[PDB]
């Protein structure tokens, strides 16, 4: 029993991608364009729309996170977005 | 918590006795009423700070430049009729 | 309180529970085998015997 070696000692216990990429797609932008009333479009719009998201979403995101930090809430609620929308000049009803 | 669903419900009922409501629309109306109240009330506060001093004239004038005049005259007239009804 | 002691039991202990045979085989499938450790035993025995 004592002499020799073998695996019968269970173990001691050791330890044993977060980059993320932007989404959206061309058909979604095409549907949004068709909602806006455009007959024909060129092939250079999608990059610019993606730029509009990359310039619009992140700013309100920063304002929202600094607001909820100013509220001393370690979580984000839908009501926090409404403050950002109000100070951005485009308010949303329903939340 | 005191909701405002009852008042808007009875106003809809006295203006439309067979038209229903949707839950999303209830929040829509609640937010509309709340933010209009706050907007006109801070307008009244800034109109009180307008005069070099510490009523109803301030609120009448505040509603008199915040919303289009066509509905503004009706608003002030019906408010005055309401206060006359409440006076005695 | 002045009784005739307690002579009726004669040290009864029928099973309940076997020390190691119950844990290893009672009955089949190594009760609560959770095959990972049964595989541990098998692999250790195989590697030891095969050198």
């Amino acid at each position: 029993s004592g002499r020799g070696k073998g695996g019968k000692g269970l173990g001691k216990g050791g330890a044993k991608l977060r980059d993320n990429i932007q989404g959206i797609t061309k058909p979604a932008i095409r549907r949004l364009a068709r909602r806006g009333g455009v007959k024909r479009i060129s092939g250079l719009i999608y990059e610019e729309v993606r730029a509009v998201l990359k310039s619009f979403l992140e700013s309100v995101i920063r304002d929202s996170v600094t607001y909820t930090e100013h509220a001393k809430r370690k979580t984000v609620t839908s009501l926090d977005v409404v403050y950002a929308l109000k100070r951005q000049g485009r308010t949303l009803y329903g939340f | 918590k005191e909701t405002y669903s009852s008042y808007i419900y009875k106003v809809l009922k006295q203006t439309h006795p067979d038209t229903g409501i949707s839950q999303k629309s209830m929040s829509i109306l609640n937010s509309f009423v709340n933010d209009i109240f706050e907007r006109i009330a801070t307008e009244a506060s800034k109109l009180a700070a307008y005069n070099k001093k510490s009523s109803a004239r301030e609120i009448q004038t505040a509603v008199r430049l915040i919303l289009p005049g066509e509905l503004a005259k009706h608003a002030v007239s019906e408010g005055t009729r309401a206060v006359t009804k409440y006076s005695s | 309180r002045t009784k005739s002691n307690e002579s009726r039991q004669h040290l009864r202990r029928p099973l309940k529970r076997p020390p190691l045979l119950e844990q290893i085989i009672s009955g089949g499938l190594r009760p609560k085998l959770t095959t990972l450790e049964k595989s541990q035993l098998d692999w250790a025995s195989y590697v030891d015997r095969a050198g």
